């Protein structure tokens, strides 16, 4: 596992205009800002 | 027919067109007038009128009736998306004359007389004074000549 590592986990911030099926000349200014974790992970209940 | 639909809707009724042209000279006798009057419309200011196509597109996005108007035009929907016009050069003696005035005044004249050349003028107008409201096919009317 030394020929392939991972340094740190980051996130993403993607923007997008609503799809062509909902495209009106006044709704292109309602961008759907979103986030997505990079190299993160999800767990069960916190041990603590 | 000279180079190489017959239904018309009116008041929600379809009446088929059964025209015929058993020869060829009336055809080009008409087409020559068609093209002739088609030519004298374009003028200097047509260049300015052409770079206004994208404004018409953004308005077609902005308003509603523009959307009915834009899509029957089998040409504008293509050019403003596939044709461009660079910065127009300055008009010779641009401080005295005015192009758009001409390119729009020489179109009012050539347009009214258009249909009355490929067809006929209107000589009579139905003016019912005290009779019925409309007139069915085959009833006697009342008129005054144009």
């Amino acid at each position: 596992l030394m020929g392939d590592m991972a340094e740190r986990t980051t996130a993403i911030l993607v923007s997008s205009a609503p799809d062509a099926g909902a495209a009106t000349a006044t709704t292109r200014n309602m961008r759907i800002y979103d986030g997505a974790l990079y190299h993160g992970l999800i767990m069960m209940a916190y041990q603590a | 027919r000279t180079a190489a639909a017959d239904v018309i809707c009116y008041n929600g009724r379809r009446y088929e067109l059964e025209t015929n042209l058993q020869h060829r000279d009336g055809s080009d006798a008409a087409i020559r007038t068609l093209v002739l009057n088609l030519m004298f419309s374009i003028n200097e200011g047509c260049l300015l009128l052409l770079a206004l196509i994208p404004t018409l597109l953004v308005q077609g996005a902005h308003d509603g009736y523009v959307n009915l108007l834009i899509q029957t035009a089998n040409c504008v929907r293509e050019t403003g998306q596939l044709i461009n016009i660079p910065p127009m050069p300055r008009i010779q003696d641009g401080h005295r004359r005015f192009p758009i005035y001409e390119t729009i005044s020489s179109w009012i004249s050539t347009s009214s007389r258009l249909g009355d050349t490929l067809g006929t003028r209107a000589i009579l107008r139905v003016c019912v004074f005290d009779g019925p409201s409309t007139v069915h096919p085959g009833d006697r009317t009342a008129v005054i000549q144009v």
